[PDB]
């Protein structure tokens, strides 16, 4: 079920939604990877890792299609 | 042993080295400085003076000194 | 009635003389209990079976001598001779003949006291009783005096409190006359200053 | 089992210790600094503490200063990016292979 | 006692590998010169030698039988000491409650040292008062300042030593006739024959008297791997 | 319990006494000074020594420095009142040293009158 | 050794020693505050450095509460006499006792280091959000200190509770006082930790509990659910000491021992359910306000019973015994002073009176009379009673009538005027004020400098 | 509440007409700071301190019994200053009851 979780509507940014006082850096106090992305926001991190790779900095993850990997639980 | 009967035997028997007392007082003195030194440093950092002159943030008479 | 009936310490027997429960990893040897009951016979059944101690017959004359010298011990020795003594019977015999250790006060050395001092024991007891009599009476006397005094404090605290009641009373009278008669009360007087 | 005498006569005849001399309120103001600068056991313990605390402070200090200067220059990826633009300028190529990869 | 933890295996019996290997000297050592392990195995070897000889038991007196098993015949001196020892041990983890103390019968306060802290709570009911703590030093008949309860310190002291079960046994028990090794051998052959050992302690003990490794299977019994 | 921490053990004898080469007993440091001053008063106080006893505790002037010997010699109600005023006066003096000659303009007569005008207008 | 020692009596001495050291920093901060408040203007803090004053008042409060009085009355005297009162050889948990004092020292070093290195800003000792969560890193450091202190407090509470399992005598009133404080800590600390973690989450983990649609009043509930139990965790050990001193020095058995014990238990239960009297002005519902006001006034009943039981202890005592000992004077002074603090507490308990007196110096004087005067004097009196047992010397305190008189007079000069300015009114946590409040502020300031001078005469 | 021990009139009857209340001083004596000799070393100053304990003192009555230094709490029972190890032998709190058993007596 989690491997094929249905897409959900993009959240409208309501009155008290997505409030930020400072960037997200508690996971990487010194490196400060993906300061704009949230700790487990996988799609934001993927695009952020792509920027770093385009800047000659290697990052791990978000490159193999799900159906071409083992244990994905997303194969037909 | 008789020397080990009392806790802190040297101090209780009045033979301890005075340096122990001096260190205790020095430690307290250093603790006190943690309230005064940052006061002076912060005053200078934001004003340029280590300590103010009484009522120098208000309008003063011409002859005030 | 302790530890669920499991004895903290118990004897186990093994048929093979060279068997070691820690070195060997075979799966055919069956351990026995102290009476020799194989482990595959459950406790509920084996505990019902009656087990009695069998001593070699050469001991019968000794067990007979014990009974005669101590007649209270004879019934237990007879059971042992006749092979009718269970573990419970042995326990009853064991605890029946256990006696407590005795302390003799006559053997205790005494703190030193002269014969002159020993003759004054009644006098000192007499003084102690009079001290307890005087103590008990004084308790009643003091309780009456001081708890009565506390009333003076109540009355002093009621007088001083009443002074503020009177001030408050006059205050309320004055307040009622402010908006009614006081020239200090002014209306159509304060004008807005306006923004600076 | 050890055998000891009731008393021992010392070789020297110096009465080094005894009752305190009468002291005033501010006696400590001169006695304490005197001990620090004149008693060996005191100033050898101070120098030992200062020397070794500073000794291990240096390697940490050097490492952090280099790290701090680096962090102010930019993020890790901003550094690798500057070396990538330089390599693109050296070759005159708009797009170059990523580091560790061939054309 | 309630304050003691669970019996050990050793509290019941000792392993035969703790038997002294010089049995000949062990059976000749005076009781005052035997240590705890040596005294355990002296009594067990000698006691089981007499118990495993049925034909001689009926003719043996209780005085002699008790000596062989290592049991001390009781007397008023030893009973007093043992009793005060057990009373001291009980008070280690138990409350101290008893009759009101008077000059004729002071409260007995056992101690090893020369002093023990004691509290007087007075009498029963309304005669009970708040705890009044005092230091009970030896040689003084103490009187509570409040209820006049008399106290006294009892010291478990004997000849530069305190009172222990070992001390009581050494001071009052007297060594009897020296143990005869012929009895050990005679009983050994009685219960141990043709590869059957019905006196394991006497098979090991006889082996040591023979010099260790002499009896069948004993070399294999003494060969260990770690 | 055999071989456990003993309930009681006797103190071993103290180490041998030390004499100087001339035979004078060797003295060791002692923080019980004999202060030098002219005061010799001796104050005694009945003290609780438990429930049924007391002890007559004495304080000797020579056991204290000069400052305490001087103060403790006088009657309490002679010294106490003077000391109370003195400490208060000193506190005010200390707090006045940093404001010598400071003349804020809001305490001048002109500003004092202007506040009175404001109070009249606002009926404060 | 020094740091390795596990002796419970040595550790008790360490707690008192550290409380005095940290106390020097506490008193210095208090002198800064009173100096500043001597007149209107800037005196020792620049107008551009007003953030320092906010930090001074914040650290003063935190240090005196958690690093001085609590380590002194719940760590110092308790660790030294409790195992003796329980006729037990030593404390149940030896190794835990050692680490507790080390933890306190390490958290103190973190706090003072944060003064030196971090920017100096303040948010009160009550760390109300959102102000606490929009500050600089010094707030993060202070949070670490509190959490670390919480660890030491809870493990010490566990240590004292285990005495019930080993006590070989009678549970005296003092032992009951510590046990109940330990219970109050075991039940209140876990709630504090949770709310502190939420402050951290908003400071350091981008949480949103204290931004709109999240109720900031939530923090005040959880904080004060620990806050008020804390004020009784700080006073109950003092009550236990007062009972011992009065009974011993007057040679009189405690009267109503069971009522004393049951009064302490009652205060604890009630103190665990009255916290919102600190939140009267937020705008709570009428029925909530009435509940809390009603239960707050009930606490006076058990507290009153203890006071009167103490009075009869001193009444009737023998005249021949000298009554000028400093310990006896301090114990008596506690009754006289605590009644003042408690009565003013009942006044502020009425919420309508509280509207006028919230966040004013009347509240300051109220809790100073109980803590800065009552608790301090109780700790001094307890240490003084144990002077022979502890064995310290080189001070002139045991019989010093001048010190007691000067302290009592001058301490009242500081805080009695703070009750007056509460109806003037002078807000709390401010440094500048209107010129018409100088007189009373000046009088209190003269009192502060004088008290400090009297602290030098003991040596 | 505690009001002292109960007294029967028979116990207040003297054996002589001159009996009065014994006038024994319960003030232990005059004391001050324990004064150590300079000559004494650390071990011998420890012995000196142990010999100046007020809680080891008592008052001997006319019949030879002594009323000891007593305290409401055991805090006053340890040596002053407190030694490292205080209550090696467990202090005994004596409770009183009327129960008895035959083994304790002999006829
Ligand atoms: C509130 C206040 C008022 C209160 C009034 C009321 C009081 C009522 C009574 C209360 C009583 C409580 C109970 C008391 C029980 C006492 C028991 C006792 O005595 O125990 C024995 C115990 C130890 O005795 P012992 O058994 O002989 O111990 C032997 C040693 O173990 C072994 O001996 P050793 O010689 O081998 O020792 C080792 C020694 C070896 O020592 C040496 O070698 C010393 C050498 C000399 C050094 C001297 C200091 C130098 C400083 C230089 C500074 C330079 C600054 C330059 C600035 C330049 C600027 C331009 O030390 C060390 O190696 C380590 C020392 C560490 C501690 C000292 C730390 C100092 C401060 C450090 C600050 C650092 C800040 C860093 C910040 C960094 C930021 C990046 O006694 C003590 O420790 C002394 C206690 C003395 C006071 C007792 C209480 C008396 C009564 C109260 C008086 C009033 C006090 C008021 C508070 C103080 C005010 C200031
Ligand atoms: C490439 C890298 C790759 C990766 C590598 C990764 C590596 C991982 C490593 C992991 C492990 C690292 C840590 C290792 C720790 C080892 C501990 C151990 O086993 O030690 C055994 C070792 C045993 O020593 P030993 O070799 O047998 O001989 C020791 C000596 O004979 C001395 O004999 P003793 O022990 O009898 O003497 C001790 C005592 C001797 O006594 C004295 O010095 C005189 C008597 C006391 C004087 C009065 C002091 C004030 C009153 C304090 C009252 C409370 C005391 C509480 C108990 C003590 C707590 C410390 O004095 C002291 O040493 C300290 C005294 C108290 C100092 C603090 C007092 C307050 C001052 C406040 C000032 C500011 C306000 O322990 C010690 O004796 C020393 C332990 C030292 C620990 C220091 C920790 C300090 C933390 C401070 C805060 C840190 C954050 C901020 C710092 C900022 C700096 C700028
Ligand atoms: C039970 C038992 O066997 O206790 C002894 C037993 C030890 O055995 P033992 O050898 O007999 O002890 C000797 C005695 O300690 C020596 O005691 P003693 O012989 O000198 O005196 C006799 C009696 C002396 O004691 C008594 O008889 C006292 C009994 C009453 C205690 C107070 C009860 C609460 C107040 C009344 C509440 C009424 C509510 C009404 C509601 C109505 C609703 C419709 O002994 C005991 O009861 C000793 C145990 C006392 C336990 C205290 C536990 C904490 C009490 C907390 C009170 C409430 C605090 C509220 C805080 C705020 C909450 C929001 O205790 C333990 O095993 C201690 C375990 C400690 C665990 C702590 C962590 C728990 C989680
Ligand atoms: C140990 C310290 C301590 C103690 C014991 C108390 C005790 C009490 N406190 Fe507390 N209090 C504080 C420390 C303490 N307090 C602190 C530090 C603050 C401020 C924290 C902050 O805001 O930052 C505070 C704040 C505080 C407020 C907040 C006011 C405001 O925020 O505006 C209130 C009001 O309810 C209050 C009430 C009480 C009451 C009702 C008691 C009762 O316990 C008093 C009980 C005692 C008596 C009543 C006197 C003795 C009893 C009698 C003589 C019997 C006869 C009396 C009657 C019948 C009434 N306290
Ligand atoms: C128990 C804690 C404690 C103690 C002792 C004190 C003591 C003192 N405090 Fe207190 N104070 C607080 C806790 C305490 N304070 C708290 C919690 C606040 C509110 C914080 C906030 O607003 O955020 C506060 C606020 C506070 C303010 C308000 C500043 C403001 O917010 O605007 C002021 C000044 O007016 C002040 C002054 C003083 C003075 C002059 C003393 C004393 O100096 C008076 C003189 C007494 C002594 C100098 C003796 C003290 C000695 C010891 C404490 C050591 C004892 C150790 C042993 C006995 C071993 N305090
Ligand atoms: C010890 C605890 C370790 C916890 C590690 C995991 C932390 C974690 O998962 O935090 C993320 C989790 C979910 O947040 P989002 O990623 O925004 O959710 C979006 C879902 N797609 O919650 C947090 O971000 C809070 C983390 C708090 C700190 C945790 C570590 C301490
Ligand atoms: C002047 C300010 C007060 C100084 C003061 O009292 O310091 C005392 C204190 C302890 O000294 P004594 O009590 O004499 O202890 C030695 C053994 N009797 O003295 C010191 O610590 C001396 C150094 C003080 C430095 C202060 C900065
Ligand atoms: C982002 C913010 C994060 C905040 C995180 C906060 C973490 C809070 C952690 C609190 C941990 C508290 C643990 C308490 C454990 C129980 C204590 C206790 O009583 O243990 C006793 C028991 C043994 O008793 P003895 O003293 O040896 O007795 C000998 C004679 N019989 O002690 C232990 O085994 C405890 C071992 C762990 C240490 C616990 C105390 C020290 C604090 C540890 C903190 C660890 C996390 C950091
Ligand atoms: C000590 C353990 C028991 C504590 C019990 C405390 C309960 C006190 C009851 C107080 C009360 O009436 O609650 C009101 C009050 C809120 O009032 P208002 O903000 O005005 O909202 C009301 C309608 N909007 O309730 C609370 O805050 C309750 C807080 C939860 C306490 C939970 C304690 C858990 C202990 C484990
Ligand atoms: O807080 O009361
Ligand atoms: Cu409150
Ligand atoms: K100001
Ligand atoms: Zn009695």
């Amino acid at each position: 079920h989690q491997g094929t979780k249905p897409p959900r509507p993009v959240s409208l940014e309501s009155r008290f939604m997505n409030q930020r006082r400072y960037d997200f850096t508690w996971m990487h106090p010194q490196d400060k990877f993906c300061s704009e992305c949230r700790p487990v926001e996988l799609e934001c991190k993927k695009m952020c890792f792509d920027r770093y790779r385009s800047m000659d900095y290697r990052m791990y993850g978000f490159q193999r299609p799900r159906i071409q990997t083992y244990y994905s639980f997303s194969t037909c | 042993n008789l020397e080990d009967h009392f806790d802190l035997a040297e101090y209780m028997m009045k033979m301890h080295n005075p340096m122990s007392e001096y260190l205790y007082w020095i430690a307290g003195f250093v603790s006190g400085l943690h309230g005064i030194l940052p006061l002076l440093h912060s005053n200078y950092y934001f004003s340029g003076m280590f300590l103010p002159r009484d009522n120098d943030n208000t309008q003063l008479c011409d002859d005030s000194w | 009635a302790y530890n669920g009936g499991y004895p903290f310490h118990y004897v186990v027997q093994y048929d093979d003389p060279n068997y070691d429960c820690e070195a060997d990893f075979e799966f055919e040897e069956i351990p026995r209990d102290e009476f020799g009951v194989p482990a595959h016979i459950p406790p509920e059944l084996s505990t019902q079976i009656r087990h009695t101690y069998y001593v070699p017959p050469q001991y019968y004359p000794f067990l007979k001598k014990l009974g005669e010298d101590t007649p209270e011990l004879k019934p237990y020795t007879d059971k042992l001779i006749m092979g009718d003594m269970t573990y419970d019977d042995y326990e009853e015999m064991f605890y029946k003949f256990a006696k407590p250790l005795k302390i003799y006060r006559s053997r205790l050395p005494l703190p030193y006291r002269t014969d002159e001092e020993i003759s004054q024991e009644k006098y000192v007891n007499w003084c102690g009783r009079w001290y307890s009599y005087r103590q008990r009476l004084q308790g009643d006397y003091y309780s009456r005096h001081y708890f009565r005094d506390w009333l003076i404090g109540v009355m002093l605290g009621m007088y001083l409190g009443n002074l503020c009641v009177q001030q408050h009373r006059q205050y309320r009278v004055d307040m009622k006359l402010f908006y009614l008669e006081a020239p200090e009360h002014k209306i159509n007087w304060v004008k807005p200053r306006g923004d600076l | 089992g050890r055998e000891l005498p009731e008393y021992v006569v010392l070789p020297h005849n110096q009465q080094r210790y005894g009752r305190d001399k009468s002291y005033s309120y501010f006696t400590c103001l001169w006695h304490f600094p005197k001990m620090v600068f004149t008693e060996k056991w005191c100033y050898t313990n101070i120098m030992w503490f200062v020397f070794w605390t500073g000794f291990w402070f240096i390697p940490n200090y050097i490492w952090w200063e280099r790290r701090y200067a680096y962090q102010k220059a930019g993020f890790h990826w901003e550094h690798t990016n500057r070396k990538l633009q330089a390599r693109k300028e050296a070759l005159g190529m708009d797009k170059v292979p990523a580091s560790g990869m061939d054309w | 006692y309630r304050h003691w933890h669970r019996m050990s295996e050793d509290d019941w019996a000792l392993p035969l590998d703790s038997m002294p290997e010089d049995v000949k000297t062990l059976m000749a050592t005076p009781q005052t010169e035997r240590g705890f392990v040596e005294d355990y195995w002296y009594n067990r070897i000698r006691g089981e030698a007499t118990l495993l000889d049925p034909e001689a038991l009926p003719s043996k007196s209780y005085i002699a039988l008790a000596r062989d098993m290592g049991l001390q015949i009781v007397d008023e001196p030893s009973s007093h000491m043992m009793g005060l020892i057990e009373l001291y041990e009980y008070l280690r983890g138990a409350s101290f409650v008893g009759p009101f103390g008077t000059i004729e019968n002071p409260v007995l306060v056992p101690a090893v040292g020369q002093e023990r802290v004691v509290a007087c709570t007075g009498g029963v009911g309304d005669e009970e008062h708040f705890t009044l703590w005092f230091r009970c030093r030896e040689g003084f008949m103490y009187r509570c300042g409040e209820c006049d309860q008399i106290f006294m310190l009892v010291r478990l002291y004997y000849e530069d030593r305190y009172w222990t079960q070992t001390l009581v046994r050494d001071t009052f028990m007297s060594d009897g006739d020296m143990f005869d090794l012929k009895t050990l051998e005679r009983v050994h052959k009685m219960w141990n024959k043709d590869e059957m050992v019905r006196w394991e302690v006497g098979y090991w003990a006889q082996d040591y008297v023979l010099g260790k490794g002499v009896l069948p299977g004993m070399v294999e019994e003494h060969t260990r791997v770690n | 319990r055999i071989g456990g921490p003993p309930v009681f053990m006797q103190f071993p004898p103290p180490p041998p006494k030390e004499y100087l080469a001339d035979g004078t007993p060797k003295t060791y440091p002692l923080h019980q000074p004999v202060f030098d001053h002219g005061y010799t008063w001796e104050h005694w106080y009945m003290t609780n020594a438990g429930v049924f006893h007391t002890v007559y505790y004495g304080e000797f002037a020579k056991d204290f420095p000069w400052r305490w010997g001087f103060v403790a010699e006088k009657p309490f109600w002679v010294g106490a009142p003077i000391l109370v005023l003195g400490v208060l006066c000193l506190g005010h003096i200390i707090q006045t040293m940093g404001q010598i000659g400071v003349r804020p303009k809001r305490y001048t007569p002109e500003w004092v009158e202007a506040t009175k005008e404001r109070e009249r207008a606002e009926n404060t | 050794f020094y740091i390795l020692v596990n002796n419970n009596k040595r550790i008790g001495i360490y707690y008192i020693k550290l409380s005095i050291i940290i106390g020097i920093l506490g008193i210095v901060l208090s002198y800064i505050i009173r100096v500043e408040l001597y007149n209107s203007g800037n005196r020792i803090i620049k107008y551009d450095n007003v953030n320092y004053y906010n930090m001074v008042i914040t650290l003063h409060g935190l240090l005196m509460i958690f690093y001085i009085i609590m380590p002194g009355l719940y760590g110092g005297i308790p660790l030294y006499i409790l195992p003796i009162l329980s006729v037990i050889t030593d404390i149940v948990l030896p190794r835990i006792n050692n680490i507790s004092i080390i933890i306190v020292l390490i958290s103190y070093i973190v706090v003072i280091n944060s003064i030196v290195i971090e920017y100096n800003i303040g948010t009160g000792w009550t760390l109300y959000p959102p102000l606490s969560i929009i500050g600089t890193v010094i707030v993060n450091m202070i949070l670490y200190g509190l959490i670390i202190i919480g660890i030491s407090s809870i493990i010490s509470a566990i240590n004292f509770m285990n005495i019930l399992i080993v006590i070989d005598g009678i549970i005296y009133v003092y032992i009951w006082s510590i046990i109940i404080t330990s219970v109050l800590l075991i039940i209140s600390l876990p709630i504090l930790n949770g709310i502190l973690l939420m402050i951290l989450s908003d400071i350091y983990f981008n949480s949103i509990y204290f931004i709109l649609n999240g109720d900031v009043v939530l923090y005040q509930h959880l904080f004060w659910y620990f806050g008020h139990p804390e004020v009784y965790i700080l006073i109950l050990p003092a009550f236990g000491i007062i009972s011992i001193i009065l009974s011993v020095l007057n040679n009189k058995i405690i009267f109503g021992m069971k009522s004393m014990i049951l009064a302490i238990i009652m205060i604890s239960i009630l103190g665990s359910i009255v916290w919102a009297h600190h939140i009267y002005t937020v705008g709570l519902e009428l029925d909530t306000k009435i509940y809390f006001n009603n239960l707050t006034l009930i606490i006076s009943i058990p507290t009153g019973n203890k006071i009167y039981n103490w009075i009869i202890l001193y009444i009737g005592s023998y005249n021949i015994l000298y009554n000028g000992y400093q310990s006896l004077i301090f114990s008596i002074m506690f009754i006289i002073i605590f009644i003042i603090g408690g009565i003013t507490g009942i006044i502020i308990s009425i919420d309508i009176i509280d509207i006028g007196l919230h966040d004013t110096y009347y509240i300051v004087s109220h809790f100073h009379y109980i803590l800065s005067i009552g608790a301090v004097i109780s700790l001094l009196a307890g240490i003084l009673l144990l002077k022979d047992i502890i064995g310290y010397y080189n001070v002139i305190i045991k019989i010093n009538k001048y010190f007691g008189l000067l302290l009592f007079i001058n301490i009242n000069i500081i805080f009695t005027p703070q009750f007056i300015i509460g109806f003037n009114v002078m807000p709390r946590r401010i440094l500048e004020y209107s010129d018409n409040i100088i007189v009373w502020n000046l009088i209190s300031s003269i009192g502060s400098i004088s008290t400090i001078l009297i602290l030098l005469s003991i040596f | 509440i505690y009001e002292g021990q109960t007294v029967q009139e028979s116990e207040l009857i003297p054996q002589e007409d001159d009996w009065v209340i014994e006038e024994t001083n319960f003030c232990l004596g005059r004391n001050c700071y324990v004064r150590f000799r300079e000559e004494d070393d650390l071990a011998r100053r420890a012995l000196h301190q142990m010999d100046s304990q007020l809680n080891k003192m008592h008052t001997r009555l006319r019949d030879g019994t002594v009323i000891p230094y007593m305290s409401f709490h055991p805090d006053e029972m340890v040596d002053r200053p407190a030694p490292i190890h205080t209550f090696s032998e467990k202090p005994l709190l004596k409770w009183t009851w009327d129960e008895t058993y035959e083994e304790a007596y002999d006829d």
